């Protein structure tokens, strides 16, 4: 029992038009169903919600309007209530000018507040006023005064004014004391040349100054005018005040009152209008799982509704190529997004999320298995899940986050299995874990072994420790015995162990993705795909490489360092094997008989390519004739699948090298980097050392970072992945479907 | 798990919503027809009526 696409079913439904409006508005709350545009000639204009989507459009510009301002003000809106309640009256269209009104209102008062302002900015010099001198924002009375002296100089007197503790300039909105030297002529002709001078220059020359005392009665009736209009300023920001306020908890409902009736006019145009009957009818997908939730839903809707229309369901097999439905959950959604990335899979096919969810992880951990990165990638995921309450409910502009946090499910898994690998690997920043488990030699008996006082030549030497001494031996509890990780030599101990694990593994998923397809071919009742295809297929990939892993096993068992000279050599025994070539001498057979072996299975493999080849053509010809087909045409998509299996396999096989060169690359990485930089930090002097260990300590963990656990990372990431996309998935994973866009309430967080 | 005599049973619904249109368009029709009716010849007695009394 394989996970595989939902059932959809396509259906047409007759729902009389006031029940139309309960039912869409319903089904698109509860999100199980899909419907198609029937009518793709027809404009909106034709479908007729041409006046409910201007609507919407209007409402949603006075309302961007208005939530604009309402930011403007600093108002916390919450909008997090009325999720439940999806109003859909008709009454809201008239409820929506209001609230237009209400933010016209809005613009009027800024239209006042602003034109009040100017008032206020200008009275403000009448008290300042109480020859004519003007008021300067003193940023140039400088020359204001040196151009004016120049205008005619010395022909009048300078009246020098200053304002001390000033309100802001109107036109800079700035406060600041003002100091002016100001000239002023009783000639008509100088008069206006200085009017033209002073103007010219950023200068107020507002009042009109007068001896009479006339003028100063004036300038006390403007005061008051003055504190008036400072009194209706504050009554209209008090007003102002309060509609926005209003408006921060109108709006939060509204943002969703009037997406949602948009929304559900754009499915209403999303329609077939019939001719017979006010009446809309239309081709609709929805799961047969939800079938029973559905006529429920409509039973409900409709009940709303006056006009009680049975609203039904009317099931109809159509051959039109369903939508591919993978049901996901918080955890393997994400699984399946990186599947889906590559493509859509075909309408039951074989899902391959299920078994990514471990394979894709383990995979990855073979290439990043490092313990102390490990934990480091762990915890950055479980941070994002703790906080995954608090990442999801606010605003995430920042697409790498977003992508990580996505992934966050994945990541955890990728950093658990990393850490199992790395403890294998024995690996953490370079450094084994030796838990006293290390008896891979006794040095001891090392000295017995006709080594006295080896040490007195070996100051220039290493001298490497001998197998099957009669004294060493026994294999390490769990991973690579820590003693290799510092010898000179590890680079083809554990340089050798991940190549030949790296063709293991990679084989067997191989294995395992042809396996797949045939519960395929099974599903889909296609006899011939496992008659002419899988079994030659997987005896095909099995007598080649699966022979090859045998061998693999075989030796490590079957020789020990008794026979390491002229120990037999499984790469040239392997391509001796697929050329025929058996040499008398010059390199020693694993086992008797094994020639016999090789040629055999070479010939049967080369024996599964007609059947894969040309078997299904031929037959699918016969049958054409006893029956009563593009035989051309058939030969050629079964000659490109052979050709391209065959081959792949060849290439397929070599791709998984990928596990041991990204795992070599971090392994010397690793231990390069602890090398040339954390080392340096320890020096034989106490202090300087501990200060010194501090600062270099830092410029290491950025270094780990910024290279392994990031960049490392995202290689191996993608590599892990792309061994899905190119080896594992195309064994079984072919074809292509669309993805299922369902009707949902997906503007939730918005 | 509804059957397909519960969809007939719709149509049979759709075709009640007609036959109830169908009786009040044609009920509405008739009634207009009787106020035309008396209106012309409310029109053309009180004409005639009026001139032949004028002539007496």
């Amino acid at each position: 029992e394989l996970f595989r696409s939902e059932e959809m079913t396509l259906a047409q439904l007759f729902l009389q038009s006031e029940a139309a409006y309960c039912c869409v508005s319903e089904l698109e709350e509860l999100g199980k169903v899909q419907f198609r545009d029937l009518n793709p000639d027809v404009n909106v204009f034709q479908r007729k919600f041409v006046n409910e989507v201007r609507r919407c459009e209007e409402m949603d510009r006075k309302l961007r309007f208005v939530e604009k301002e309402i930011r403007k003000a600093n108002i916390p809106i919450m909008d997090t209530g009325e999720n439940p309640e999806v109003p859909f009256p008709r009454d809201m269209i008239d409820l929506e000018a209001n609230f237009e009104k209400i933010e016209n209102e809005l613009k009027e008062i800024n239209t006042n507040q602003e034109a009040l302002k100017r008032n206020f900015l200008e009275l403000t010099e009448l008290k300042f006023i109480l020859f004519v001198a003007g008021v300067i924002n003193r940023e140039r009375i400088p020359t204001f005064e040196r151009m004016l002296w120049r205008v005619c100089r010395g022909n009048v007197f300078l009246r020098q004014a200053e304002i001390e503790n000033p309100l802001e300039d109107p036109v800079t909105g700035d406060y600041v004391h003002k100091s002016v030297f100001i000239i002023f002529f009783q000639g008509d002709q100088l008069k206006n040349r200085v009017k033209k001078i002073c103007e010219g220059f950023r200068a107020s020359l507002y009042p009109c100054p007068e001896t009479p005392q006339e003028r100063k009665e004036m300038a006390s009736g403007v005061n008051t005018r003055i504190d008036d209009l400072q009194m209706v300023l504050n009554q209209t920001e008090d007003h102002r005040q309060r509609v926005l306020q209003a408006a921060a908890k109108n709006i939060r409902v509204w943002f969703i009152k009037v997406r949602k009736m948009k929304a559900i006019y754009h499915t209403l145009n999303l329609c077939n209008i019939d001719v017979t009957q006010k009446c809309l009818i239309a081709e609709v997908w929805c799961p047969v799982t939800d079938l029973d939730s559905i006529q429920f839903a409509l039973r409900r809707g409709t009940e709303h509704s006056g006009s009680t229309v049975p609203s039904i369901l009317n099931r109809m097999q159509t051959n039109q190529t369903p939508p591919t439905y993978n049901k996901t959950n918080k955890f393997t959604h994400g699984f399946q997004n990186i599947v889906d990335a590559y493509g859509i899979g075909t309408y039951r096919e074989i899902n391959p999320a299920p078994y990514t969810v471990i394979t894709f992880p383990f995979l990855f951990a073979v290439m990043f298995g490092d313990f102390g990165h490990g934990i480091l990638m762990t915890l950055f995921a479980v941070w994002m899940v703790l906080r995954e309450s608090r990442i999801l409910s606010q605003k995430n502009e920042n697409e790498m986050f977003s992508m990580v946090f996505s992934g966050r499910y994945i990541i955890l898994l990728m950093g658990l299995f990393s850490i199992y690998t790395g403890l294998i690997y024995n690996d953490c920043f370079s450094k084994s874990l030796n838990i006293f488990g290390s008896s891979w030699s006794v040095r001891p008996m090392f000295t017995i072994g006709n080594w006295t006082e080896e040490t007195l030549l070996g100051s220039s030497v290493l001298q490497l420790n001998p197998a099957i001494p009669g004294v060493f031996g026994g294999p390490y509890p769990f991973g690579i015995d820590p003693i290799w990780n510092i010898a000179t030599n590890k680079l083809t101990f554990l340089n050798s162990f991940k190549m030949k694990m790296s063709v293991i593994l990679g084989i067997i998923h191989m294995l395992f993705g042809v396996s797949l397809s045939l519960f395929n071919h099974i599903y889909f009742k296609k006899p011939l795909n496992i008659y002419f295809g899988f079994i030659p297929e997987i005896i095909f990939m099995s007598s080649l490489f699966g022979y090859l892993v045998i061998l693999i096993f075989y030796k490590w068992t079957a020789y020990d360092a008794h026979s390491s000279r002229n120990a037999p050599s499984l790469l040239i025994h392997f391509i001796n094997m697929f050329l025929f070539s058996y040499p008398e001498s010059g390199n020693a057979m694993l086992y008797s008989g094994q020639k016999g072996i090789q040629c055999f299975l070479i010939v049967v493999a080369m024996l599964c390519v007609p059947w894969m080849l040309l078997f299904k053509p031929l037959i699918l010809r016969h049958q054409y004739l006893r029956k009563k087909f593009d035989f051309g045409d058939t030969m050629v998509h079964q000659a490109i699948h052979t050709i391209e299996y065959c081959l792949g396999c060849i290439s397929n096989t070599a791709s998984y090298l990928r596990l041991w060169a990204l795992s070599l690359a971090h392994a010397q990485l690793s231990e390069v980097l602890w090398t040339m930089v954390i080392h340096i930090g320890l020096h034989v002097r106490s202090l300087a050392g501990g200060l010194g260990l501090f600062f270099i300590f830092a410029a290491f963990a950025t270094l780990t970072v910024a290279i392994l656990l990031i960049m490392e990372g995202l290689s191996a990431f993608l590599h892990a992945l792309r061994l899905h996309w190119v080896e594992f998935q195309n064994k079984f994973y072919t074809g292509t479907g669309f993805k299922f866009l369902p009707f949902s309430f997906e503007h939730i967080r918005e | 798990a509804l059957s397909d005599a519960d969809v007939q049973k719709q149509i049979k619904h759709m075709m009640a919503f007609i036959e109830q249109e169908a009786n009040e368009k044609a009920e509405e029709i008739d009634a207009k027809a009787e106020e035309e009716f008396n209106i012309e010849k409310g029109r053309l007695v009180q004409t005639q009526r009026l001139k032949i009394m004028e002539y007496y």
